[PDB]
């Protein structure tokens, strides 16, 4: 019904603003603190799909009529969660390796050392999480949305207006889930629940986020405030 | 069948059975050891905890303890405004918290957990299985046999969202709003393992060997 709209529009705006693996054409290039090589392709690349999720945010129904600060504040604070997510439903477990928005994959060490560092096997453990879901467009979509619109997140000027964006979107995962899934609801708690893990592994990410804005001279540039003051 | 895998009545009887110097560091190691005394009280009411193997038990519960007490703490907090009640009876606000260095701590907790509890009137069944969701943890390193963990977790997500469905018809998202305090949870809980150091809870005894010995009692 009406769902079904929500559905399409969120699995279109995912589509658009990030292919998926099987149709995406790759192209390829030990551990070390730092391969500064890497780090310019792997944060030109980060720097590229930043935009893209604010333009995959933009195409959320109702996520733009709230307000421009608010609209910062989520953006700003779900980043590297949509991220994360993102780069993990790239992953290949054949080849232990990751693909980028342009067909760039890389392997565990080259992850590693184009600025994972610390954080590798916490994210390529995150993503074999992620297989056993056997998660399609929509419902990544859905679970970034799920993961961008939260009322959680302090500084909101109408922190209960976007907990009502939420609730449709919730809704949307649980029936579509388990509609794909019949013979096993419990998939729907188990890949929310997946927000939990990634929370936590982007938690360490900022960390590892100011500890690379130091060691890298002017690295990562502030870039939702002013592409969204637009 | 659900409910009968995973008793909502057997997890709302464990949560009533460990329910409950004047300083703010003091008064919060206090109510920490306290609370900590009971947990193995109470995940031993949670149906099947038992019957898994005592390492098994002894890991789930070195890997929630922190995270089991911040949701306890938080949903007996509804009552007081502004500020948190501990274990003790002792009721800790803001500048209290700031004088034990867990201001920003304490405005999280407050916002993200309490406020949200209260809204939404989260009830102690409920608080009850998302504790029960929080114990039967299959990530925690070490388990025996994780798949009859979270096996275990996820006869708690049936019952929980059952009774979700029963209780509160009119709420069909309510299941999905009550797990969305869980990464809160885990986000709060992360920070205050980082003060440990200065929260020495029992005679600095390793937690580990703590809750091993209330065990094997
Ligand atoms: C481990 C950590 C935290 C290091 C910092 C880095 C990052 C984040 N934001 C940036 C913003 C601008 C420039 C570089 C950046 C690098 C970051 C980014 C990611 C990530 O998924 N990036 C990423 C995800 C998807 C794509 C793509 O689809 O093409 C590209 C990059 C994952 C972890 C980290
Ligand atoms: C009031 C904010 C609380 C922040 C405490 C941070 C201290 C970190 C160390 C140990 C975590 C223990 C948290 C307190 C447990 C209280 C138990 C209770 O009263 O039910």
């Amino acid at each position: 019904p009406e769902v079904g709209e929500l559905i399409e529009k969120v699995r279109k705006a995912h589509q658009e603003t990030f292919p998926a693996l099987c149709q995406l054409g790759k192209y390829t290039t030990q551990r070390v603190s730092l391969d500064i090589d890497l780090w310019d392709k792997f944060s030109e690349l980060s720097t590229k799909c930043i935009i893209k999720t604010v333009e995959f945010a933009k195409q959320l129904p109702g996520f733009t009529t709230l307000t421009i600060a608010d609209q910062i504040t989520l953006l700003k604070a779900a980043c590297l969660d949509i991220l994360i997510l993102r780069i993990c439903t790239r992953y290949t477990p054949e080849q232990d390796t990751m693909t980028f928005s342009d067909g760039l994959t890389l392997n565990r060490t080259q992850m590693h050392n184009a600025g994972f560092g610390p954080l590798t096997d916490l994210v390529f453990a995150f993503a074999n999480q992620l297989l056993p879901l056997e998660m399609d467009d929509a419902e990544t979509g859905l679970l970034s949305a799920i993961c961008l619109i939260c009322g959680d997140r302090q500084d909101l000027e109408q922190p209960d207006r976007v907990d009502m964006l939420q609730e449709p979107l919730l809704e949307a995962l649980k029936v579509y889930v388990r509609k794909r899934r019949p013979s096993r609801p419990h998939m729907f708690p188990k890949m929310l629940m997946k927000i939990t893990d990634l929370r936590s592994i982007s938690a360490k990410g900022a960390e590892r986020v100011i500890t690379l804005k130091m060691e890298i001279p002017g690295s990562m540039p502030p870039l939702i405030q002013e592409m969204l003051e637009n | 069948s659900a409910n009968e895998d995973m008793p909502v009545e057997k997890i709302l009887e464990a949560e009533l059975a460990v329910e409950p110097p004047n300083d703010p560091v003091t008064n919060i190691c206090q109510a920490a050891d306290k609370q900590l005394f009971t947990l193995v009280e109470w995940a031993k009411r949670i149906p099947h905890f038992s019957e898994l193997p005592l390492d098994d038990q002894v890991i789930l519960l070195r890997a929630g303890w922190n995270e089991l007490l911040i949701a306890s703490f938080s949903h007996r907090s509804i009552a007081v405004k502004d500020g948190i009640l501990l274990a003790t009876g002792l009721h800790v606000h803001r500048n209290s918290a700031h004088s034990a260095g867990v201001g920003a701590i304490f405005d999280r907790v407050l916002t993200e957990l309490v406020s949200k509890m209260r809204d939404m009137q989260m009830d102690k069944t409920e608080l009850g299985c998302l504790r029960a969701i929080v114990l039967f943890n299959p990530d925690s390193k070490g388990l025996s046999n994780p798949a009859e963990v979270e096996a275990l977790r996820e006869k708690v997500y049936a019952s929980l969202e059952a009774y979700c469905k029963h209780k509160y018809p009119e709420q069909p998202g309510r299941f999905a709003k009550l797990l969305l305090r869980l990464p809160a949870l885990r986000s709060i809980g992360l920070k205050c393992l980082e003060h440990l150091f200065f929260f020495k809870l029992i005679g600095d005894t390793p937690i580990d060997t703590f809750l091993m010995e209330m065990l094997e009692a």
